[PDB]
Protein backbone atom coordinates (compact mmCIF):
# COMPACT_ATOMS: atom_id res chain seq x y z
CA UNK A 1 0.00 0.00 0.00
CA UNK A 2 3.24 2.10 -0.23
CA UNK A 3 1.93 5.52 -2.69
CA UNK A 4 2.42 8.77 -3.78
CA UNK A 5 -0.76 10.55 -4.95
CA UNK A 6 -0.74 13.63 -7.08
CA UNK A 7 -3.52 16.29 -7.68
CA UNK A 8 -5.23 16.48 -11.12
CA UNK A 9 -4.50 17.85 -15.06
CA UNK A 10 -3.87 21.59 -15.71
CA UNK A 11 -4.06 24.07 -17.85
CA UNK A 12 -2.27 27.31 -18.23
CA UNK A 13 -1.05 30.48 -19.99
CA UNK A 14 1.92 31.62 -20.66
CA UNK A 15 3.58 33.77 -18.04
CA UNK A 16 1.15 32.44 -15.61
CA UNK A 17 2.15 29.66 -12.32
CA UNK A 18 1.32 26.56 -11.55
CA UNK A 19 1.14 24.25 -8.55
CA UNK A 20 1.36 21.04 -7.99
CA UNK A 21 0.96 18.47 -4.50
CA UNK A 22 2.07 14.79 -3.65
CA UNK A 23 0.42 12.65 -1.14
CA UNK A 24 2.37 10.11 0.67
CA UNK A 25 0.37 6.88 2.37
CA UNK A 26 1.78 3.51 3.66
CA UNK A 27 5.19 4.83 4.67
CA UNK A 28 6.94 7.34 7.07
CA UNK A 29 7.45 10.78 4.92
CA UNK A 30 9.99 12.68 7.08
CA UNK A 31 12.33 9.30 6.95
CA UNK A 32 12.96 10.01 3.30
CA UNK A 33 13.46 12.77 0.41
CA UNK A 34 11.17 13.58 -2.81
CA UNK A 35 12.53 14.00 -6.38
CA UNK A 36 10.37 16.24 -8.91
CA UNK A 37 11.16 15.27 -12.71
CA UNK A 38 9.17 16.28 -16.12
CA UNK A 39 8.39 14.68 -19.28
CA UNK A 40 7.71 16.77 -22.34
CA UNK A 41 5.62 14.87 -25.56
CA UNK A 42 7.64 12.42 -27.28
CA UNK A 43 10.86 13.05 -24.78
CA UNK A 44 12.53 11.99 -22.51
CA UNK A 45 13.08 12.26 -18.03
CA UNK A 46 14.07 15.24 -16.95
CA UNK A 47 14.87 15.68 -12.67
CA UNK A 48 13.93 18.82 -11.80
CA UNK A 49 14.98 19.23 -7.93
CA UNK A 50 14.71 17.84 -4.49
CA UNK A 51 14.23 17.69 -1.07
CA UNK A 52 14.31 15.96 2.68
CA UNK A 53 11.25 15.16 3.98
CA UNK A 54 13.04 15.83 7.63
CA UNK A 55 14.74 18.73 7.15
CA UNK A 56 12.97 20.39 4.27
CA UNK A 57 16.43 21.54 2.84
CA UNK A 58 16.26 21.49 -1.31
CA UNK A 59 18.71 21.59 -4.67
CA UNK A 60 17.33 22.54 -7.22
CA UNK A 61 18.77 21.96 -11.19
CA UNK A 62 20.80 24.62 -12.28
CA UNK A 63 17.90 25.84 -15.30
CA UNK A 64 15.20 25.92 -13.14
CA UNK A 65 16.65 28.10 -10.25
CA UNK A 66 14.82 30.94 -9.09
CA UNK A 67 11.67 29.89 -11.09
CA UNK A 68 11.30 26.50 -9.18
CA UNK A 69 10.03 26.37 -5.52
CA UNK A 70 9.67 23.03 -3.43
CA UNK A 71 7.94 22.94 -0.18
CA UNK A 72 6.60 19.93 2.46
CA UNK A 73 4.23 19.74 5.24
CA UNK A 74 4.95 17.25 7.62
CA UNK A 75 1.66 16.90 9.45
CA UNK A 76 -0.16 16.27 6.18
CA UNK A 77 2.30 13.82 4.58
CA UNK A 78 2.25 16.43 1.52
CA UNK A 79 5.02 17.35 -0.74
CA UNK A 80 4.49 20.82 -3.09
CA UNK A 81 5.86 22.23 -6.36
CA UNK A 82 5.26 25.50 -8.02
CA UNK A 83 6.28 26.65 -11.36
CA UNK A 84 6.83 30.34 -12.52
CA UNK A 85 6.86 32.33 -15.40
CA UNK A 86 5.54 29.21 -17.44
CA UNK A 87 5.92 29.29 -21.23
CA UNK A 88 5.25 26.44 -24.09
CA UNK A 89 7.98 24.25 -23.52
CA UNK A 90 7.28 23.81 -19.92
CA UNK A 91 4.30 21.62 -21.28
CA UNK A 92 4.72 17.62 -19.74
CA UNK A 93 4.21 14.97 -17.34
CA UNK A 94 4.89 16.09 -13.86
CA UNK A 95 6.35 13.19 -11.39
CA UNK A 96 7.35 12.90 -7.72
CA UNK A 97 9.09 9.69 -6.40
CA UNK A 98 10.66 8.78 -3.24
CA UNK A 99 14.61 9.45 -3.13
CA UNK A 100 16.31 8.24 -0.42
CA UNK A 101 15.96 7.17 3.02
CA UNK A 102 17.14 9.95 5.66
CA UNK A 103 26.92 8.26 2.13
CA UNK A 104 25.13 8.19 -1.66
CA UNK A 105 27.64 4.99 -2.06
CA UNK A 106 24.59 3.13 -1.59
CA UNK A 107 22.17 4.78 -3.79
CA UNK A 108 18.61 3.44 -3.56
CA UNK A 109 16.99 4.90 -6.49
CA UNK A 110 13.77 6.80 -7.07
CA UNK A 111 11.75 3.40 -6.08
CA UNK A 112 8.35 4.81 -5.55
CA UNK A 113 6.12 6.98 -8.27
CA UNK A 114 3.32 9.19 -8.32
CA UNK A 115 0.68 8.50 -11.28
CA UNK A 116 2.29 11.86 -12.91
CA UNK A 117 0.20 15.25 -12.95
CA UNK A 118 -0.26 16.49 -17.22
CA UNK A 119 0.59 20.50 -17.39
CA UNK A 120 -0.28 22.20 -20.75
CA UNK A 121 1.01 25.46 -21.40
CA UNK A 122 -0.63 27.27 -24.33
CA UNK A 123 -2.33 30.61 -25.47
CA UNK A 124 -4.91 28.94 -27.20
CA UNK A 125 -8.51 28.68 -25.56
CA UNK A 126 -10.93 26.34 -24.66
CA UNK A 127 -12.85 24.33 -27.48
CA UNK A 128 -14.60 21.41 -28.45
CA UNK A 129 -14.13 19.03 -31.48
CA UNK A 130 -15.72 19.54 -35.03
CA UNK A 131 -16.67 16.06 -35.94
CA UNK A 132 -16.37 15.09 -39.74
CA UNK A 133 -17.21 11.77 -41.42
CA UNK A 134 -14.67 9.14 -43.36
CA UNK A 135 -16.91 7.63 -45.23
CA UNK A 136 -16.38 4.17 -46.60
CA UNK A 137 -16.40 4.14 -50.35
CA UNK A 138 -14.51 2.37 -53.77
CA UNK A 139 -11.35 4.62 -52.78
CA UNK A 140 -11.16 3.03 -49.56
CA UNK A 141 -12.36 -0.38 -50.18
CA UNK A 142 -10.01 -3.57 -51.38
CA UNK A 143 -11.82 -6.67 -51.71
CA UNK A 144 -14.16 -7.58 -48.87
CA UNK A 145 -12.17 -4.92 -46.31
CA UNK A 146 -13.69 -1.15 -45.99
CA UNK A 147 -11.77 1.27 -43.96
CA UNK A 148 -14.26 4.17 -42.08
CA UNK A 149 -13.52 6.36 -39.46
CA UNK A 150 -13.91 10.01 -37.96
CA UNK A 151 -11.56 13.04 -38.24
CA UNK A 152 -11.64 14.71 -34.73
CA UNK A 153 -10.62 17.90 -35.67
CA UNK A 154 -9.53 21.48 -34.12
CA UNK A 155 -10.16 20.96 -29.96
CA UNK A 156 -7.72 21.76 -27.10
CA UNK A 157 -6.54 21.00 -24.59
CA UNK A 158 -5.74 17.23 -24.64
CA UNK A 159 -7.49 14.47 -24.14
CA UNK A 160 -10.57 13.39 -26.76
CA UNK A 161 -11.78 9.97 -25.64
CA UNK A 162 -13.88 8.14 -28.86
CA UNK A 163 -15.49 4.44 -29.01
CA UNK A 164 -17.47 2.75 -32.11
CA UNK A 165 -21.29 2.00 -31.29
CA UNK A 166 -21.45 2.67 -27.81
CA UNK A 167 -18.45 0.13 -26.93
CA UNK A 168 -19.75 -2.58 -29.06
CA UNK A 169 -17.16 -2.20 -31.66
CA UNK A 170 -13.67 -2.97 -30.71
CA UNK A 171 -11.79 -4.81 -32.91
CA UNK A 172 -9.85 -3.08 -36.14
CA UNK A 173 -10.10 -0.25 -34.23
CA UNK A 174 -6.99 2.55 -34.51
CA UNK A 175 -7.38 5.56 -32.78
CA UNK A 176 -4.13 8.20 -33.12
CA UNK A 177 -2.54 9.90 -31.18
CA UNK A 178 -3.08 13.46 -31.65
CA UNK A 179 -1.26 16.20 -33.35
CA UNK A 180 -0.69 19.61 -32.39
CA UNK A 181 -1.13 22.25 -34.99
CA UNK A 182 0.44 25.46 -36.06
CA UNK A 183 -3.08 27.15 -34.72
CA UNK A 184 -2.26 25.60 -31.14
CA UNK A 185 -5.39 23.23 -31.56
CA UNK A 186 -4.97 19.32 -31.90
CA UNK A 187 -6.50 17.07 -34.45
CA UNK A 188 -6.70 13.28 -34.74
CA UNK A 189 -8.51 10.60 -37.11
CA UNK A 190 -10.31 7.16 -35.09
CA UNK A 191 -10.77 4.10 -37.86
CA UNK A 192 -12.08 1.03 -38.06
CA UNK A 193 -11.67 -2.04 -40.90
CA UNK A 194 -15.34 -4.18 -41.15
CA UNK A 195 -16.29 -6.42 -44.40
CA UNK A 196 -17.38 -3.98 -47.26
CA UNK A 197 -20.82 -6.27 -47.86
CA UNK A 198 -22.37 -4.98 -44.30
CA UNK A 199 -22.07 -1.27 -45.71
CA UNK A 200 -26.00 -1.75 -46.58
CA UNK A 201 -27.80 -2.90 -43.53
CA UNK A 202 -24.75 -2.31 -40.66
CA UNK A 203 -24.93 1.15 -38.78
CA UNK A 204 -21.54 2.83 -37.85
CA UNK A 205 -21.72 5.89 -34.83
CA UNK A 206 -18.21 7.37 -33.47
CA UNK A 207 -19.09 8.18 -30.13
CA UNK A 208 -16.60 11.24 -29.40
CA UNK A 209 -16.23 13.00 -25.56
CA UNK A 210 -13.94 16.01 -24.52
CA UNK A 211 -14.73 17.01 -20.80
CA UNK A 212 -13.01 20.31 -20.24
CA UNK A 213 -15.30 21.80 -23.20
CA UNK A 214 -18.53 19.42 -22.04
CA UNK A 215 -18.55 17.95 -25.31
CA UNK A 216 -20.42 15.17 -26.51
CA UNK A 217 -20.88 13.92 -30.27
CA UNK A 218 -22.08 10.61 -31.80
CA UNK A 219 -21.57 10.86 -35.44
CA UNK A 220 -23.28 8.15 -38.09
CA UNK A 221 -20.89 7.71 -41.00
CA UNK A 222 -22.44 7.06 -44.05
CA UNK A 223 -21.44 5.10 -47.41
CA UNK A 224 -20.46 7.01 -50.05
CA UNK A 225 -20.72 6.36 -53.85
CA UNK A 226 -17.34 7.45 -55.65
CA UNK B 1 14.55 7.55 -27.98
CA UNK B 2 16.58 4.78 -29.69
CA UNK B 3 14.98 1.48 -31.23
CA UNK B 4 15.73 -2.12 -30.86
CA UNK B 5 13.69 -4.77 -32.58
CA UNK B 6 14.15 -8.07 -30.59
CA UNK B 7 12.34 -11.71 -29.84
CA UNK B 8 11.02 -13.35 -26.77
CA UNK B 9 13.44 -15.25 -25.34
CA UNK B 10 16.79 -13.18 -26.23
CA UNK B 11 19.51 -11.92 -24.51
CA UNK B 12 19.43 -8.36 -24.07
CA UNK B 13 22.37 -5.61 -22.88
CA UNK B 14 22.22 -1.97 -23.12
CA UNK B 15 25.21 0.31 -22.34
CA UNK B 16 25.00 3.37 -20.43
CA UNK B 17 26.54 6.34 -22.18
CA UNK B 18 31.73 5.72 -11.69
CA UNK B 19 28.59 7.87 -11.72
CA UNK B 20 25.81 5.35 -12.37
CA UNK B 21 22.97 5.09 -10.02
CA UNK B 22 20.36 3.26 -11.28
CA UNK B 23 18.38 1.65 -14.51
CA UNK B 24 14.42 2.06 -14.77
CA UNK B 25 11.91 0.42 -17.14
CA UNK B 26 9.40 2.85 -18.81
CA UNK B 27 5.71 0.99 -20.27
CA UNK B 28 3.56 3.80 -22.75
CA UNK B 29 1.54 5.86 -21.23
CA UNK B 30 3.20 4.74 -17.32
CA UNK B 31 5.44 6.34 -15.12
CA UNK B 32 8.90 4.99 -14.39
CA UNK B 33 9.75 1.83 -12.28
CA UNK B 34 12.71 0.93 -10.83
CA UNK B 35 15.23 -1.68 -11.73
CA UNK B 36 18.32 -1.80 -10.13
CA UNK B 37 20.12 0.51 -7.79
CA UNK B 38 23.74 1.35 -6.26
CA UNK B 39 22.28 -0.19 -2.85
CA UNK B 40 23.11 -3.36 -4.99
CA UNK B 41 19.48 -4.84 -4.77
CA UNK B 42 18.45 -6.70 -8.32
CA UNK B 43 17.21 -13.17 -8.14
CA UNK B 44 15.81 -11.82 -11.27
CA UNK B 45 16.59 -11.91 -15.11
CA UNK B 46 17.22 -8.19 -14.56
CA UNK B 47 21.23 -7.34 -13.86
CA UNK B 48 24.20 -4.66 -13.56
CA UNK B 49 26.91 -6.62 -13.49
CA UNK B 50 28.23 -7.00 -16.89
CA UNK B 51 31.66 -5.61 -16.52
CA UNK B 52 33.43 -3.70 -14.81
CA UNK B 53 34.27 -0.70 -17.54
CA UNK B 54 30.90 0.86 -18.44
CA UNK B 55 27.73 0.05 -17.19
CA UNK B 56 25.17 -2.09 -18.33
CA UNK B 57 21.86 -3.95 -17.79
CA UNK B 58 21.41 -7.84 -19.19
CA UNK B 59 18.13 -8.91 -19.88
CA UNK B 60 19.37 -12.61 -19.69
CA UNK B 61 15.64 -13.90 -21.41
CA UNK B 62 12.89 -11.09 -22.84
CA UNK B 63 9.55 -11.99 -21.17
CA UNK B 64 6.22 -11.24 -23.32
CA UNK B 65 6.07 -8.02 -20.57
CA UNK B 66 9.57 -6.99 -20.91
CA UNK B 67 8.77 -5.08 -24.11
CA UNK B 68 9.29 -1.14 -22.79
CA UNK B 69 11.86 1.77 -22.74
CA UNK B 70 14.73 1.30 -20.50
CA UNK B 71 17.34 4.15 -19.27
CA UNK B 72 20.29 4.71 -17.05
CA UNK B 73 20.24 7.55 -13.68
CA UNK B 74 23.86 9.34 -13.49
CA UNK B 75 25.47 11.86 -11.51
CA UNK B 76 27.33 14.65 -11.76
CA UNK B 77 27.98 17.35 -8.60
CA UNK B 78 24.62 16.78 -7.20
CA UNK B 79 22.62 17.12 -10.42
CA UNK B 80 20.88 13.84 -11.74
CA UNK B 81 21.19 12.86 -15.10
CA UNK B 82 18.81 10.23 -17.41
CA UNK B 83 20.53 8.92 -20.36
CA UNK B 84 18.43 8.45 -23.57
CA UNK B 85 16.32 5.60 -23.57
CA UNK B 86 16.29 2.25 -25.42
CA UNK B 87 12.64 1.24 -26.47
CA UNK B 88 12.52 -2.36 -26.92
CA UNK B 89 10.05 -3.61 -29.79
CA UNK B 90 8.58 -7.07 -30.77
CA UNK B 91 10.61 -8.33 -34.18
CA UNK B 92 7.75 -10.01 -36.23
CA UNK B 93 7.49 -11.04 -39.97
CA UNK B 94 7.21 -8.32 -42.89
CA UNK B 95 3.86 -7.22 -43.13
CA UNK B 96 3.22 -4.67 -45.96
CA UNK B 97 0.44 -1.68 -45.37
CA UNK B 98 -3.47 -1.55 -46.49
CA UNK B 99 -3.84 1.43 -48.32
CA UNK B 100 -6.86 4.07 -47.80
CA UNK B 101 -7.83 7.05 -48.83
CA UNK B 102 -10.41 9.53 -47.72
CA UNK B 103 -11.04 12.74 -49.79
CA UNK B 104 -12.66 15.58 -47.88
CA UNK B 105 -16.38 15.35 -46.67
CA UNK B 106 -19.35 17.97 -47.95
CA UNK B 107 -19.88 18.96 -44.27
CA UNK B 108 -16.12 20.08 -43.94
CA UNK B 109 -16.41 21.96 -47.21
CA UNK B 110 -18.97 23.94 -46.07
CA UNK B 111 -16.27 25.63 -43.35
CA UNK B 112 -13.68 26.45 -45.57
CA UNK B 113 -10.84 23.67 -44.96
CA UNK B 114 -10.41 20.47 -46.75
CA UNK B 115 -8.66 17.55 -45.09
CA UNK B 116 -7.31 14.43 -47.06
CA UNK B 117 -6.98 11.16 -45.05
CA UNK B 118 -4.42 8.53 -46.25
CA UNK B 119 -4.57 5.42 -44.21
CA UNK B 120 -1.53 2.92 -43.64
CA UNK B 121 -2.96 -0.23 -41.95
CA UNK B 122 -1.51 -2.92 -40.26
CA UNK B 123 2.33 -2.99 -41.19
CA UNK B 124 5.72 -4.02 -40.05
CA UNK B 125 8.52 -2.52 -39.55
CA UNK B 126 7.27 0.65 -38.93
CA UNK B 127 9.23 2.76 -41.00
CA UNK B 128 7.27 4.13 -43.87
CA UNK B 129 6.90 6.57 -46.10
CA UNK B 130 4.14 8.22 -47.65
CA UNK B 131 4.34 11.23 -50.29
CA UNK B 132 1.72 13.77 -51.28
CA UNK B 133 0.77 14.66 -55.11
CA UNK B 134 -1.68 17.39 -55.85
CA UNK B 135 -2.04 17.58 -59.97
CA UNK B 136 1.26 15.52 -60.28
CA UNK B 137 2.88 18.53 -58.38
CA UNK B 138 4.71 17.04 -55.13
CA UNK B 139 3.91 18.45 -51.74
CA UNK B 140 6.00 19.40 -48.55
CA UNK B 141 4.89 21.50 -45.29
CA UNK B 142 1.16 21.46 -45.56
CA UNK B 143 0.62 17.78 -44.27
CA UNK B 144 0.87 15.88 -40.92
CA UNK B 145 1.45 12.17 -39.67
CA UNK B 146 0.61 10.38 -36.41
CA UNK B 147 1.78 6.31 -36.18
CA UNK B 148 0.11 3.89 -33.11
CA UNK B 149 2.30 2.43 -31.08
CA UNK B 150 3.32 -1.20 -31.41
CA UNK B 151 -0.34 -3.26 -31.29
CA UNK B 152 -0.54 -5.89 -28.28
CA UNK B 153 -2.01 -8.41 -30.61
CA UNK B 154 -0.70 -8.60 -34.15
CA UNK B 155 2.59 -6.47 -33.24
CA UNK B 156 1.90 -4.11 -36.65
CA UNK B 157 1.56 -0.03 -36.69
CA UNK B 158 -0.81 1.93 -38.25
CA UNK B 159 -0.35 5.29 -39.97
CA UNK B 160 -2.58 8.30 -40.84
CA UNK B 161 -1.02 10.97 -43.42
CA UNK B 162 -3.30 14.68 -43.37
CA UNK B 163 -2.84 16.75 -46.13
CA UNK B 164 -4.52 20.11 -45.03
CA UNK B 165 -5.67 22.80 -47.46
CA UNK B 166 -7.90 25.45 -47.32
CA UNK B 167 -11.44 25.24 -49.77
CA UNK B 168 -10.32 27.82 -51.61
CA UNK B 169 -7.09 26.16 -53.18
CA UNK B 170 -8.84 22.81 -52.77
CA UNK B 171 -10.90 23.73 -55.63
CA UNK B 172 -8.11 25.19 -57.70
CA UNK B 173 -6.64 21.74 -58.01
CA UNK B 174 -8.37 18.23 -59.45
CA UNK B 175 -6.48 15.12 -58.84
CA UNK B 176 -5.48 14.01 -55.46
CA UNK B 177 -2.69 11.16 -54.47
CA UNK B 178 -0.70 9.66 -51.90
CA UNK B 179 2.40 7.06 -52.76
CA UNK B 180 3.18 4.70 -50.20
CA UNK B 181 7.02 2.77 -49.88
CA UNK B 182 7.44 0.16 -47.71
CA UNK B 183 9.58 -2.97 -46.86
CA UNK B 184 6.71 -4.93 -47.80
CA UNK B 185 6.00 -3.60 -51.58
CA UNK B 186 7.42 -4.75 -54.44
CA UNK B 187 7.02 -1.61 -55.99
CA UNK B 188 4.88 1.44 -54.58
CA UNK B 189 1.13 1.50 -53.82
CA UNK B 190 -1.03 5.10 -55.33
CA UNK B 191 -4.48 5.62 -53.74
CA UNK B 192 -5.80 8.83 -55.53
CA UNK B 193 -9.36 10.44 -56.62
CA UNK B 194 -10.20 13.41 -58.88
CA UNK B 195 -11.80 16.15 -56.76
CA UNK B 196 -15.57 15.56 -57.39
CA UNK B 197 -16.16 12.34 -58.41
Amino acid sequence: QVQLVQSGAEVKKPGASVRVSCKASGYTFTSYGISWVRQAPGQGLEWMGWISGYDGNTNYAQKLQGRVTMTTDTSTSTAYMELRSLRSDDTAVYYCARDGPQQVYYYYGMDVWGQGTTVTVSSASTKGPSVFPLAPSSKSTSGGTAALGCLVKDYFPEPVTVSWNSGALTSGVHTFPAVLQSSGLYSLSSVVTVPSSSLGTQTYICNVNHKPSNTKVDKKVEPKSC
Amino acid sequence: PSTLSASVGDRVTITCRNTWLAWYQQKPGKAPNLLISKASSLPSRFSGSGSGTEFTLTISSLQPDDFATYFCQQYNSYLYTFGQGTKVEIRRTVAAPSVFIFPPSDEQLKSGTASVVCLLNNFYPREAKVQWKVDNALQSGNSQESVTEQDSKDSTYSLSSTLTLSKADYEKHKVYACEVTHQGLSSPVTKSFNRGE
